[PDB]
């Protein structure tokens, strides 16, 4: 459900479509398996560092949400 | 302010395969709620469909694609000038779906209230997809 | 010698990129504005107002020498903001955008993304997620990318983007296309996460493809 | 005589039922005509005239049975 | 005689049910004309012709019923 | 006579169905009602204005109806 | 004799029922078309067909009726 | 005479079916209630007063229908 | 004797109200096989067939009723 | 006499018709109001609350009606 | 006697209500079946199935109903 | 006397009509909480329980039915 | 005395009239669970056992109609 998803909890479709992904991903063909990865860092600054490296994308990673 | 006949646009982000099209003569989709039939002169709208199954019919067959596919979710808009484009963020060939060789490690999953809904998309979609091959 | 190195593999790079533009660009772009446009009730209902406060979101590459173009885009906003203060949350994207710009807005920047692996559409749907979270502030957000128009000409571009919360307060007055099969409080919501999730790709694309040129360019200038 | 008078008045009185249906398709057709306009306000003019147009051939009805009865009140 | 005269003004009251009927018939299909109308503007005159057939038809009904009356009124 | 003047009460009390269908109608009226609203509250009055005016016609009917019996009751 | 003639005018008008019945379900059938035919309008064609097959359905119920009438009325 | 006060009595029964009637709109009124407020529930004041304007309108049919009961029970 | 001929017919009579409904149910279906196939036209010749098979149904009950209508008629 | 107390305990047996559509609206609230909370279920209690609320309301009509069953049957 | 043999055939003949109604509810079944079938066409024979079932069961209660006229009948 | 029990006997019998409208109510209903299950599973047992309370409350009213047939038989 | 028999096995017969309701409540309840079905597949069974106990609570009711008729036909 991506409604109910959306509405009980603050996934987002994107990341609903992902979690779908999930379990399909090594059925599906290299070139969609190769699309489906989120590698990146997020630094807080006051002028200084503070360095988050977002890579599970799925869970409150990529995408924070109400249920997470 | 209006658009003769037809013409639909079904873009991905990693290949366009009709930039613009009129030949085909009708598209069956799945919504959650139920599947759709968009043809010709069908009113404006918008929808959002999970990871199912899309055909196209084709009058004129049309090179390197099938005209029945599996996408991953995807948006749909039928504009007012009887044009619909759909939006997904990737599509294959029921061909190569390559069932049997899913649950291969990622079957974990953490107990919060989204994971129980992320389990749940990700049952449905799986079991649709297994149908899809028959 | 370095320098004809980098520029002879930077060479494949540009044209990977350029693929990947030319098959990615146009992608779910002006739809959304497309339809708002043709719904004659939501321009008598849609609220005209000027934002006060915008957030600017720079895209610059992560690899140094890359040309001028990070110098080009961090000057814009430089111009843009030095101008009047307090009108700009200033989200940098990009290792070079942000050191470039940490010294000259301190307090203004607070958080950036960088060292991003490679581009694709889940990716911009994340920067479209933290924009949107960092966008209530804000009565409106803009970006700022190069545009690849040409293999040796990048020009800067600034698309305007309208926030989450007057997106939604003009999309409840939708009425001409239905929906149904989702719910219309879901789809706006939905079709929002669309709407800048394209934008960001495209910026994404273009951006990449301009700075793979523009090294190109310069490596065969500083050879020369 | 008398009898053939007193049905005459209970037909007459019958005349009542289409008031009550047609009281029932007014409820009826503006439930519709609110949905559709909340639905779609831009062309309330025509959802209205429609609207005004099926009751107009309601009373149309109505009148057609009270022509009746009054027919058969006196023939 | 007169008591079969009484039930043939009464059949000729009973006419009036078929009225009724009509009547909220009209009213639903106006009311789905409204809704068909709001959901997709563009073809007004498509449904608006469908729309006025319709009740064309639910009338005939009415006359037939008519004709019935003034038949066993007169046979 | 006394048969006559038993049909007219009695059809003077017939009088009492159409109220029963303006009842449900202004049920089923008020139901689209809040149903439109809640689609889109922007119109209420709109709404509230169309709804009312189902409502008053429903009366007229209503009215007639009681016409109709105080006039079978003395004619 | 006087009785039963009576009785087999008295169903004779009884007929008049599925009459109304049948003008309430032809409002509801085009209602359904229109419907229908604004949700997807380049079928009208078909759908058309459909209704009109409907209401021909719908008469062959009426003239079974009334068929029935006149056969009760002269057997 | 007595039947006729049979029949005043007889009326003043069969003003029951508005109540009927108007039950059962009141069930569709608040179920169409129950709808809007879970479509858009930000709207419950609006949305109950509508509906309580509703339900004392029915009754206010109800209690006219026992006025003109009584009425005729003694006139 | 006369009163059960005449009880006899009447039932033969009431033979129609089958008729009745099972025109409105036949109304009702069509409606909905008109929607059905806008929704989804690819399968049009299920539907209708599913159709056709539910209104042979349909005249199942009714030619049901008739046989029973000429039983009762006759025993 | 006996035939006023005849029509007298008819009417109060007519009593029970609002009982079956307070029964029926009953159901159909009910109906309404599973839908709404699968709607919508975060706002049960509301629901909830306006759910029993219509009910007591339906009843308060029934019991109306026993009254005047029993007034006339001892008035 | 007499009497009662004629109430005993009148209530046989009361049994082809039950009859409509069946006919009505197969009518709205088979057009839920053909709309459910459009918006989920892949498991059609699960729909058949259950739709027949349900079919069945409407004539139980046909059956019901001639078992007890017939005992009505002859009890 | 005898006409008394008559008439009594018959306001007993017609207590059957609550109960007819209540095993519609209950098909209503139950049809509701099917398409609220299907809506949304999760919450199956809450819809369940609230079904029940609906249906217990519709046999309320039928016992109160039976009731004043009871007593209106002794009284 | 023989007309007391007569009242008795009218009411024993109009306990029809809620196998008439059954029966629709069926197809009604039955359309329902189609529409469920198609709409959420993957639990028929659940939909499946709810169907049939709302079928039985139905037929409860019937039961308990034809227990009082037989009571009624002997009390």
């Amino acid at each position: 459900c991506i409604e109910f998803a959306f509405k009980k909890a603050g996934i987002p479709i994107v990341r609903n479509f992902l979690h779908s992904t999930e379990g399909v991903i090594y059925g599906l063909p290299q070139r969609v398996q190769r699309n489906l990865a989120i590698n990146y860092t997020v630094k807080q600054y006051k002028e200084g560092k503070a360095v988050s490296a977002k890579t599970i994308k799925t869970l409150q990673e990529a995408f924070p949400s109400k249920g997470d | 302010t209006k658009k003769q006949k037809m013409e639909v646009t079904l873009r991905t982000p990693y290949k366009e395969y009709l930039a613009n099209f009129d030949g085909f003569s009708r598209i069956t989709a799945k919504t959650n709620e139920a599947s759709l039939v968009i043809q010709n002169k069908t009113p404006a709208s918008l929808y959002v469909l999970p990871p199912g199954p899309l055909k196209i019919r084709f009058t004129s067959e049309v090179k390197n694609v099938s005209g029945d596919f599996l996408h991953t979710g995807g948006w749909v808009i039928v504009h007012a000038d009887n044009t619909c484009e759909i939006n997904v963020m990737d599509l294959f060939d029921r061909k190569e779906v390559r069932a049997d060789q899913f649950e291969k490690g990622n079957i974990q999953d953490l107990d919060t209230l989204a994971g129980k809904y992320a389990a749940k998309s990700r049952k449905s979609t799986v079991r649709l997809f297994t149908k899809a091959t028959t | 010698k370095i320098t004809k190195a980098m520029k002879m593999v930077a060479a494949s790079k540009m044209k990977a990129e350029t693929s990947r533009l030319e098959n990615g660009r146009n992608f779910a772009v002006g739809s959304v504005q497309k339809m708002l446009e043709n719904e004659s009730y939501v321009q008598k209902k849609k609220s005209t107002t000027a934002p006060k406060s915008t957030l600017l979101v720079p895209i610059t590459s992560d690899k140094g020498l890359c040309g001028s173009v990070n110098s080009s885009i961090v000057r814009e906003v430089k111009r843009l903001a030095l101008n009047n203060r307090s009108a700009f949350g200033l989200l940098p994207v990009g290792e070079k955008g942000s050191s470039g710009l940490s010294r000259p807005f301190p307090d203004l920047l607070k958080s950036s993304i960088v060292n991003i692996q490679n581009v694709n559409f889940p990716t911009a749907a994340a920067i479209a997620h933290q924009v949107s979270t960092q966008g209530a502030g804000y009565d409106q957000v803009t970006l700022i990318y190069n545009h690849f128009k040409n293999a040796i000409s990048y020009v800067v571009k600034h698309q305007e983007l309208l926030p989450r919360a007057q997106f939604l307060n003009l999309f409840k007055y939708v009425t001409r296309h239905e929906a149904v099969e989702p719910e219309l409080e879901y789809s706006k919501n939905y079709f929002f996460e669309l709407y800048m999730a394209s934008s960001v790709y495209n910026a994404l694309l273009n951006s990449s493809a301009s700075e793979q040129a523009s090294r190109m360019n310069a490596m065969e200038n500083a050879s020369k | 005589m008398l009898l053939v008078k007193a049905v005459k008045v209970l037909v007459m009185g019958g005349c009542m039922l289409p008031i009550a249906f047609g009281a029932l398709g007014t409820g009826v057709l503006f439930a519709g005509f609110n949905v559709a306009l909340s639905r779609n306000p831009e062309e309330t003019e025509s959802l209205f005239n429609n609207t005004l147009m099926g009751f107009a051939l309601i009373e149309t009805f109505i009148f057609m049975s009270i022509g009746l009865g009054f027919f058969v009140l006196f023939a």
